[PDB]
RNA sequence: AGUGGUGGCCACUAUUAUUGGGCCUAAAGCGGCCGUAGCCGGGCCCGUAAGUCCCUGGCGAAAUCCCACGGCUCAACCGUGGGGCUCGCUGGGGAUACUGCGGGCCUUGGGACCGGGAGAGGCCGGGGGUACCCCCGGGGUAGGGGUGAAAUCCUAUAAUCCCGGGGGGACCGCCAGUGGCGAAGGCGCCCGGCUGGAACGGGUCCGACGGUGAGCGCGGAAGGCCAGGGGAGCGAACCGGAUUAGAUACCCGGGUAGUCCUGGCUGUAAAGGAUGCGGGCUAGGUGUCGGGCGAGCUUCGAGCUCGCCCGGUGCCGUAGGGAAGCCGUUAA
RNA sequence: GUGGGGUAACGGCCCACCAAGCCGAAGAUCGGUACGGGCCGUGAGAGCGGGAGCCCGGAGAUGGACACUGAGACACGGGUCCA
């Protein structure tokens, strides 16, 4: 970890860009509970334990 | 800490800890309440008379060996039962019977005793207030009696 | 729990030293710690100091002279009058002519020294040698 | 962390994000992000469930540091916001949740009898949930008047 | 001009620990928890100045005590002056680091949320086989049984022996691992439902709610006590036999409560890690269980493995500690 | 609590009336022991131990009860009375 200097996560921030609908969103790398869309109501990611199994094929640019 | 109370305002508790502990010495505890005085027949006084009821002999213990006169003796101080070990070289025509006899403790109230005596915690200084110690020296009294 | 915070930060601080190591990092993290760091440095029986500002949790990184054999605090913190600074010093420290019975005053932490110039004492927080 | 009270283990290591500088890889706003919160708590979602979807979804890192402050209540995030709505109980999310499970365990010690480790369980949630209403009560979070009993556990859940 | 004895008190005695003591094994951790009184409280600010420090002034009789000088040959002693005296009380002015309180604030402690996952955690119902036993039928004679040797004992219309069948109670060899779960006592056939807890990643939530806890309350193996049911094997008492001088005992043949189940009741343990509870901190190495993460291998299933990371259980060992044995991030 | 008596005088001191309060685990109540203090003894201190001559204040005078005279006694070598 990083408790001594600072306490930092395992996470990181993620551009999801749809594919089945085009809705830009913002991703949290550790999906806890499903992320749907703002326009579809679909679903982007399903959650396995930590970091969630990502559903379909869904780009990501990574910042 | 392993324990304490260490507090500002805790003080009291700490103060109560030593005050039962302090009890777990007998020492402490029997001269607070008086058992000391009341356990010795002298009554917490450095002699007392009394008048020998009988001349008895104790037996020695198994590392040692010897037979020591001693006086059964009755307190005219109180009216209880002192065992005492009476001295002297030839020590019995010293002692006598009947006549008046002064009894003291010997070596604390530790409640031990040497080992050729069974139990006996007391000594005779004085016969007819007269002491017996004067008679065992050849230097100030040469056998008398 | 954590209670007295900081006990706890110069006893941290003993252990680095009887290990002869470069430096510490202070997990507990007050306007205390600070203030007792500027007066160690004084002194100079500590070396250079650092406090990072997080609000995670502050970080101070001391170097460590060696020159502190063993510095700790009192247990009850009872208090002290102008008097008894001595008496204390002889008492429980091994300290003669070292100068430091730390000791929290109206203006901050102030040494022993520190405290007959002024001529205000306080609570009676620690002491180091 | 660690401290033990039902556990013979540790706690976990996690800790709150340290990206305490504002968002700016979110690309939504903070009017656009309360809109979701109200229609969020009407649906059905109780407040920390609402506050791991706009980590998911809104991608926000922590919903304390997008939202602090915005009302002048301490530790400003969802529930203060719903507070001053009247979409929030002022009963913590916390405790409503504890009293819930209370009242459901006396219902299988009932049922299912000799029930030893489940009848300590129950001993052991109600007697936690007095200490923390003992505090509440204090803070103005529940009445003074109030009291933590276990019938008025059962009202609150029915 | 005393010496010596006895009795007592204080020092010696950190054998009362505040100075200045301890609790694996020397005497000493409560079987475990819960939470009351009480004790104790993270960071940042602010008000009060109660606690806390400073200064002045009222006062704590004389005598006792020290120092100084003087007087009595001298000194003890007493005078005189100075200093100090159980020294517990009083009033005003100031300071605000530290503490107490009132208010505000922050997530670092605490509790709480969500998702994958493991398990001899608990409650209920179903069910399999192994092995013992009983009884029915077949088969099959003369010893079986038991031991260190024996003996009692058991057996002739037939026991032991060997097969087939039915019934019954009880339990789960292999599985099973230095393994896993539960606060603790403790928890092991397999299947399903019902249900409690935990590690973990993501701190999503309340915002100091915290720690400890006298008392109180609660659980509590085995056996026992009470009722009812169940009873195949096992077996205190018990009744023989041997061994033994005799056996009072080890050994053998029979045998009752009990062991099993439910309802009820009582409460003990070398109930052990002989190591109270909560936190911070103090060299590492290796294995192992479960989780997170990145790979390699792949039977494409985390199946086999490595490292980082998080928690737990083990071995070796540093600083240090211990009388030593040991202990050593699971601390003594 | 309210009124009142009586005292040199406050007062549940005593009294009438009216109320049901008061006290307690920071140890009430009960049993037991003890004049208290300045000081003293001991100990480097912390502490422990002690209340003796002597000074200070209270208490007593065969045991108990009772009034009078006096600023002052319910009176230590006064009275009444009971044991």
């Amino acid at each position: 970890m990083a408790k001594p200097i600072i306490p930092m996560p395992r996470s990181r921030f993620l551009r999801v860009k749809c594919i089945d609908c085009g809705n830009e969103q913002i991703v949290f790398s550790h999906p806890a509970t499903k992320v749907r869309c703002l326009i579809c109501g679909a679903t982007l990611v399903e959650p396995t334990g930590g970091k969630g199994i990502v559903k379909a094929k869904i780009l990501e640019v990574l910042e | 800490g392993k324990k304490a109370p260490n507090g500002e305002f805790a003080g009291r508790k700490l103060k109560l800890k030593r005050k039962k502990f302090r009890w777990s010495d007998i020492r402490y505890k029997r001269r607070v309440l008086r058992l000391k005085e009341k356990s010795d027949p002298l009554e917490g006084a450095p002699q007392a008379r009394g008048i020998v009821l009988e001349k008895i002999a104790v037996e020695a213990k198994q590392p040692n060996s010897g037979m020591r006169k001693a006086v059964r003796v009755q307190l005219i101080k109180n009216g209880k039962v002192v065992t005492a070990f009476c001295p002297g070289d030839g020590a019995i025509k010293f002692i006598d019977e009947h006549d008046e006899v002064i009894i003291e403790g010997i070596g604390g109230p530790k409640g031990g005793s040497m080992g050729d005596i069974p139990g006996i915690r007391y000594k005779v200084v004085k016969v007819n207030r007269v002491s017996l110690k004067e008679l065992v020296k050849g230097r100030k009294e040469k056998p008398r009696r | 729990t954590l209670l007295d915070p900081l006990a706890n930060a110069l006893s941290h601080i003993t252990n680095s030293e009887r290990v002869g190591k470069r430096e510490v990092y202070i997990k507990p993290a007050s306007k205390l710690i600070g203030e007792v760091l500027r007066v160690m440095q004084k002194y100079g029986y500590i070396g250079e100091f650092e406090f990072i500002d997080d609000g995670r949790a502050g970080v101070y990184r001391v170097q460590l002279l060696g020159r502190i054999n063993k510095a700790g605090a009192i247990k009850p913190r009872f208090p002290v009058k102008v008097s008894e600074f001595e008496k204390w010093e002889k008492r429980f420290l091994p300290a003669f002519e070292f100068g430091i019975l730390i000791v929290s005053t109206s203006q901050g932490v102030m040494s022993h020294k520190e405290a007959i110039e002024k001529g205000i004492g306080g609570r009676l927080i620690a002491y180091v040698y | 962390m660690a401290r033990m009270h039902a556990r013979k283990r540790g706690k976990s290591g996690s800790k709150r994000p340290p990206r305490t500088a504002p968002p700016i890889w979110v690309e939504y706003t903070v009017e656009e992000i309360e809109n979701l919160v109200v229609k969020l708590r009407k649906e059905g979602y109780s407040t920390a469930m609402i506050g791991t979807i706009l980590r998911d979804q809104y991608g926000i890192p922590s919903v304390k540091l997008f939202k602090d402050p915005d009302n002048p209540n301490r530790n400003l995030t969802i529930t203060r916001i719903l507070e001053k709505h009247g979409l929030a109980p002022e009963i913590p999310e916390d405790l409503m949740f504890l009293i819930r499970r209370a009242v459901n365990l006396r219902k299988h010690l009932e049922q299912h009898p000799k029930d030893l480790h489940s009848m300590r369980g129950l001993q052991l949630i109600e007697s936690k949930i007095r200490r923390l209403v003992k505090y509440y009560k204090r803070k103005g979070k529940l009445p003074k008047n109030w009291r933590y009993d276990p019938e008025t556990a059962k009202l609150l859940v029915r």
